[PDB]
RNA sequence: GUGUUUAUAGCCUUGUUGUAAUACGUCCACUGGGGACUGAGGACUGCGGCUUCGUGCCAAGGAUGCUGACAUAAUGGU
RNA sequence: CUGCCGAAGUUUCCGGAUAGCAGAAACUCAGAUCAGUUUUAUGAGUAUGUAAAAUGAGAGUUUCUAGUGGGCCAUUUUUGGUAAGCAGAACUGGCGAUGCGGGAUGAACCGAACGUGAGGUUAAGGUGCCGGAAUGUACGCUCAUCAGACGAAAAGGUGUUAGUUCA
RNA sequence: GCAGAUCUUGGUGGAAGUAGC
RNA sequence: GCGAAACCACAGCCUGGGGAACGGGCCAGG
RNA sequence: UCCGCAUAUGUAUAAAAAUAGAGGUAGGCUACUCUCCUGUAUCGUAGAAGAUGGGCGAUGGUUGAUGAAACGGAAGUGUUUUAUUGACUUGUCCAUGAAAUUCCAUGUGCGGAAUCGAAUCCAUUGCAUACGACUUUA
């Protein structure tokens, strides 16, 4: 095993207004709630449901119960932020992000990047 | 219950693979490699330890996961030990030839201690003999003679 | 041949109908990669056709079109009601439909 | 999401009832469904369970045993079978056991609505249609789960030529500084 | 949802009582309508006070002071059956009351088949100590250590190409 | 592991730091788009709004304007 | 042929005289009355009744003039019961003169009562497929080898899930 | 002013090229 | 070779249910 | 074989395997790392429906046409290997042509013959037999 639910696992929220937002669990309220918390202002305190995160593979240590501001005092010690985008799963992520914001003429473009990159075909005989 | 993880210290068995539940638990003495899909319990091979995780376990479960304590206990014996099975056989007025033949003076012929790393084959293969031994129509004072496995102890 | 297709494939389902009334003169249309209500849309008031064709060759061609427009979503996984000028016929259910990107607001 | 002119899918693992209703629909919906490894369908519920099943039905009729005639079964009573329409979308429907050869070769997908891993609760016993079938009369199981490893073997090593195939252009692709340069537009 | 009401209500003041009594009572309703209907019913059958000569002095909904820290609650619930007369009492871990009563309401059910008129709450408490606590449940989810796989995962674009991970 | 009291984490409670923010409820005779069905009536009156006043203008007692395709066709009926 | 109105299907004496229901005619009449309605308080015994408030509607008539003079589904209150069911009164409405959505199908169950259409929105029921509509969300029970979805029933359950009491 | 009256008159069917002579 | 008559609302494969037979005619299936 | 007559829109995607997880992993049976956490991916995608040329870079990717050999049995009917012969080559840079469509409408089948075989009837037969129909032999 490598995803165990435990106080301070960071988790990425995938259902909900606050889809592909990282968080750190602070607390175990039951077998089906979680309460998470991420240093960013745009994601507040709250308790979320099991079923509406994904479990990640980073373990920031924190104690039990910690408040935002401390929450965000060891997420900058433990940096981990650059440390899950650092992880092919987040670039991934970040690509298909870009890749859906890109529009009519920079998909024109891509295609003929692609065009060119394709063209090299070399492999030793 | 949360968790009912059952921690059983690892012996110095050859492998301890138990991927895809299948418990491959080899051994110096014997490789009981016996499949662990009789139970849904995690095994967590914790250096020389085997913690039999049961989280969110019934009843049920839990039973047998116990069970599965005691198999893996049992395939860690076998596999050190073994486990001979001696057996004693009572000859009545009419001997029985041994292939067992002559039954009381049967005309038909059917077919000690027994080490063996599986403990369940040979306690099994001892209640086949005694099966074998089996009386019909006769008096059990009559037909007190018989064979019975004498004990069973790991090798 | 990937230069053209400026219209989204789709479905024709069935009628509007209740479990033993239908109702030939609107379509159910499941448009192929809308898969919600919100997405419906962007879809509705979308020209959407039928193309077939016939044994004769009318016209000088051998394809006839039943054109339509797209009115409102229909439940909740995307389908949508179509109107068109002469009613689908029922031997068309599961058949193929186009639906334009016009009249666009995009 | 979207349809193509026939569907193939690995019926490994899925649920009968689960799979044949969404099989059904698309059916009705104007689409060419293959299944294939029928026989490896699976039922909730245990072994004794589905035989008391299937030996009533033995009971009432043309008894069929083969995996596929029973996905066939199940196929057809989720359809209007008494009208035209019902069977011509019966007609789009080809269950078979195992892979054939013009199957093995095409690409086939599973249908997540109908897994059995993701709708039965762990610990629940289930009953595959395949081995179920053994005993009620059919008697190709042997045969056709001797087959299987020859296929797979077979389809092992092309994966494994196509691996390697493919490890020359992936190492070509970060090879060519184009791929690099333009990649902010997320490819 | 649900959202706790704190009701007070006394007799309207005749020659015998020219100033009532006040009664307040916490109650769990969603809305205010209901709650004002159970408050008199429950007064009715405690005090014997008819609605028609009382009415509500005040009625105010409660916020839970503290969302964000975890809690267990203890309910004294009075069951309703085929018999009419049990007394049961619960415990619930969550982060508010108003959860709480939902999760029992939801338990009780789906385990007894009750209903909301049959079900009348005693008293809620907060229990703040870990020896307190009675149920074992609670217990284990107070441990140090909780430490236990993601549960139920389960996780249109119908024909998926490749097989699901369902895992780490 | 036993007991600790911020240590080299912090947790809760309490008053409390400049105030808040947000959610929910409610209202705007505040406002920006998308879709569909309908066009009854047939000079003028009326009620209104603009307008210095206007044979003035207007979304104000019910659709008009700008176009395109066809007679060997288009469109509908049986 | 179309349009409009439209019952009774039963009190009372006793084949009828009736009454009543439904129309025609002759009226007068809002500064007036009427009501399968609720009231105020006190009269009598929460019900019941009262005169004069609320709400709605303009009402009261006189004359004669067609059709009917049953039942069924039963509910409820209710009497006797009698192995137990069941039977007997009244009451209540409906069907009977009534198509439509649902109830798998359905003479009486749940919605709803009808000119020809377009659009919208619902009721009762429903949204895996047949079948229009979430293989929706959240929290629980159960694995039934005669599940469940719709007396052999007392019990037996080394079948359980939660809780209460004593502990 | 017709669809009925085991309606009246006339015409013509399936039975049937059957039972049969 | 000759040559009828009776009869005729109309079709016509089964298992269940449709309470008033429901059946052959409805509903659900084979 | 003659004669007559009637005249889908990119159709692109092949290990197996389980969740008490697998895949593959240097090294020499491993060890440990990596990957997932669906295909929103990958392959292809310019050209008056895709022109004419000058070319250039690479001196090559797609393919057509034949000559092909191997592999594929489960229902192989297709996977390659090519030998060339020609082209487009979007790899890239230029020069011409597009329009008054001046605002959407989009060999194959039948009927005849001259032919070649086969089957039935047929010489037949009871082997079959109400009759049909069947089995042998001319």
């Amino acid at each position: 095993f490598k995803r165990y639910v435990e106080v301070g696992r960071v988790v990425l929220v995938t259902k909900g207004e606050y889809t592909g937002k990282l968080a750190v669990i602070v607390d175990i309220v039951d077998h089906k709630r979680a309460l998470i918390d991420s240093p960013c202002s745009e994601f507040p305190r709250q308790v979320i449901r099991y079923g509406s995160v994904v479990l990640t593979h980073i373990v920031m240590k924190l104690p039990r119960g910690a408040r935002s501001g401390i929450v965000a005092k060891k997420w900058k010690a433990q940096d981990v932020c650059n440390k899950w985008a650092s992880s092919a799963w987040a670039k991934k992520l970040e690509a298909k992000k870009v890749r859906s914001q890109l529009n009519d003429f920079d998909r024109f473009a891509v295609m003929r990047l692609k065009k060119q990159r394709r063209e090299q075909v070399n492999v030793a005989v | 219950d949360i968790y009912k993880d059952e921690t059983l210290t690892i012996p110095k068995g050859v492998t301890v693979d138990i991927k895809a539940r299948n418990v491959t638990v080899t051994g110096p003495r014997g490789t009981l490699k016996q499949n662990l899909r009789h139970v849904d319990i995690e095994m967590k091979k914790q250096g020389n330890t085997i913690k039999f995780i049961v989280w969110h376990g019934s009843r049920k479960h839990n039973a047998c996961i116990r069970s599965v304590y005691s198999i893996i206990n049992n395939m860690i014996i076998g596999v050190t030990q073994g486990f001979r099975y001696k057996m004693r056989l009572v000859y009545a007025h009419f001997p029985i030839n041994i292939e067992i033949r002559n039954f009381l003076g049967e005309r038909i012929t059917r077919v000690i201690i027994l080490e063996g790393n599986s403990l369940e084959n040979v306690s099994q293969s001892a209640a086949n003999i005694k099966q074998i031994c089996n009386v019909r129509n006769k008096d059990i004072r009559k037909f007190l003679d018989g064979i019975y496995v004498s004990e069973r102890g790991n090798i | 041949a990937q230069g053209h297709r400026l219209y989204v494939k789709a479905k024709h389902l069935s009628f509007q109908r209740s479990k033993h009334v239908i109702h030939p003169g609107t379509s159910i249309v499941k448009i192929e990669g809308c898969d919600s209500k919100e997405e419906a849309q962007f879809y509705l008031g979308k020209r959407v056709c039928y193309v077939y064709k016939s044994s004769k060759a009318v016209r000088g061609s051998k394809i006839r079109v039943i054109w339509g427009t797209i009115a409102r979503p229909h439940g909740n996984s995307g389908a949508v009601r179509a109107r068109f000028v002469h009613n689908l016929p029922a031997k068309t259910f599961g058949s193929s439909l186009r639906v334009m990107l016009y009249p666009s607001n995009i | 999401s979207e349809f193509q002119k026939v569907v193939v899918i690995d019926a490994k693992g899925h649920l009968l009832g689960r799979l044949a209703s969404v099989v059904a629909k698309q059916l009705l919906g104007g689409q060419k469904v293959v299944v294939v490894r029928c026989e490896e369908l699976n039922i909730s519920g245990h072994f004794f369970r589905n035989k008391l099943k299937y030996l009533a039905y033995l009971r009432k009729a043309f008894h069929f045993r083969a995996p596929s005639r029973i996905f066939q079964k199940a196929v057809r009573g989720m359809l209007p079978h008494k009208t035209a329409r019902g069977q011509a979308a019966l007609e789009h429907l080809q269950a078979v056991e195992g892979i054939p050869p013009p199957f093995d070769k095409q690409k086939r997908v599973v249908v997540p609505a109908a897994l059995r891993v993701l709708r039965l609760k762990p610990g629940r016993k289930y009953c595959t249609v395949g081995r179920l079938s053994s005993e009620v009369g059919w008697k190709y199981n042997d045969i056709v789960a001797k087959l299987e490893e020859r296929r797979k073997v077979k389809s092992a090593a092309f994966y494994q030529a196509k691996l390697a195939k493919q490890k020359k252009i992936a190492s070509a692709k970060e090879a060519s500084p184009v791929n690099q340069k333009l990649s902010q537009f997320g490819y | 949802a649900l959202k706790e009401y704190q009701v007070v209500g006394r007799k309207v003041p005749t020659e015998h009582e020219p100033v009532p009594k006040l009664f307040r009572m916490r109650l769990f309703a969603p809305n205010e309508s209901v709650a004002k209907s159970r408050y008199w019913y429950f007064l009715k059958m405690i005090n014997k006070v008819k609605k028609a000569t009382g009415e509500i002095v005040a009625i105010n909904e409660i916020s839970e002071p503290k969302p964000l820290k975890a809690k267990v609650f203890g309910i004294w619930i009075r069951y309703d059956s085929r018999s009419g007369t049990h007394n049961m009492y619960k415990e619930f871990r969550d982060t508010t009351r108003v959860g709480a009563v939902e999760a029992m309401y939801a338990d009780m059910a789906a385990r007894h088949r009750a209903r909301f008129r049959s079900i009348r709450i005693l008293k809620v408490v907060e229990v703040e100590k870990k020896e307190d606590v009675r149920r074992n449940y609670v217990k284990q989810l107070l441990n140090p250590h909780l430490k236990f796989p993601l549960p139920h995962r389960r996780t249109k674009k119908v024909f998926a190409p490749h097989r699901p991970s369902t895992f780490y």
